[PDB]
């Protein structure tokens, strides 16, 4: 609705269904009920200005770092944790530099999550990617950094650097299969 | 001109010590005063918000200090632990 729509959420529908008079397809809901419902939802959300992200503003350079929509408010809040808040366009510019390092993957929940966490941990540490190549350097690496290089989140299209991947994890190494097919039922009895 | 009368750091560059790298709060201790650690071994569990960095064993000795007990804070470039 309207008032819950645009920049890193999704467009208005209200916006929508005027944009299609005249053309072949119309959209199939409530004009005046969408409006009604967007007066409400524009009071409401004046609730929760506190977690409202720092985009007034649509940015074409999410072209060039590719942060997924529902991550954006939701990782703000976690820069804004760790001692980032203001250095968020570093935060930016470095998702972009930590997805070419992996080999260009679809970055979705949790790969996300996991680009995320490298970007906040090497800007954190002023690390960048040559502190790495002839370096490997030994970091103590965030739990979803590592845990994608033993393969938790399963496999990339173009896979990892073998030699990269390597001094990422010196030690119990990674697993090929899709997690599933060896970890075992948990006994939901044990639970009760 | 008149003065009105009203946490240990960390080395990131020679010797191997332990600095904090995420700041948060500590979760777990396993490593105590006077014991043996060996390579790549688990030693400090701590947490921040979505995140969680279980400090391994850089090289392979025994510990001359613990710099946080449960449930204590750290800033990024803070003394845990001290190595040879
Ligand atoms: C904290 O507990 C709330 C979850 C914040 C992380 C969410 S999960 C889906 C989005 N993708 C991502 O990488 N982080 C966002």
């Amino acid at each position: 609705v309207a008032s819950m729509s645009g920049l890193t959420s999704q467009p208005s529908a209200n916006s929508l269904y005027y944009a299609l008079n005249g053309f072949p397809r119309h959209l199939r809901t409530d004009i005046e009920g969408m409006e009604s419902l967007s007066h409400y939802w524009s009071t409401v959300r004046t609730y929760y200005s506190d977690f409202e992200s720092d985009i007034k503003s649509p940015n074409t350079e999410i072209y060039q770092h590719e942060m997924p929509g529902g991550q954006y408010s939701n990782l703000s809040q976690q820069a804004k944790s760790l001692g980032l808040g203001e250095r968020f366009d570093e935060v930016k510019d470095m998702y972009r530099r930590v997805n070419f390092l992996f080999g260009d993957i679809v970055k979705v929940a949790p790969s996300s999550k996991v680009v995320g966490d490298m970007a906040l941990y090497m800007v954190q540490n002023d690390l960048d990617e040559q502190s790495v190549i002839t370096d490997g350097y030994k970091l103590d690496f965030p739990e979803s950094v590592v845990s994608f290089f033993k393969g938790e989140i399963g496999q990339p299209v173009n896979g990892f650097n073998k030699d990269l991947q390597a001094v990422i994890l010196k030690g119990q190494e990674a697993l090929t299969a899709r997690p599933g097919e060896y970890l075992e039922p948990v006994d939901f009895e044990k639970v009760r | 001109y008149i003065k009105d009368e009203n946490k240990p750091k960390a080395d990131k560059s020679n010797p191997s010590h332990i600095g904090a790298q995420m700041p948060g709060s500590v979760t777990e201790v396993k490593v105590s005063v006077g014991e043996t650690v060996k390579a790549n071994q688990p030693l400090l569990i701590t947490e921040a918000m979505k995140m969680e960095t279980t400090i391994q064993a850089p090289f392979d000795g025994v510990i001359k200090q613990v710099t946080v007990n449960n449930g204590d804070t750290i800033a990024t470039g803070d003394l845990l632990i001290e190595i040879e």
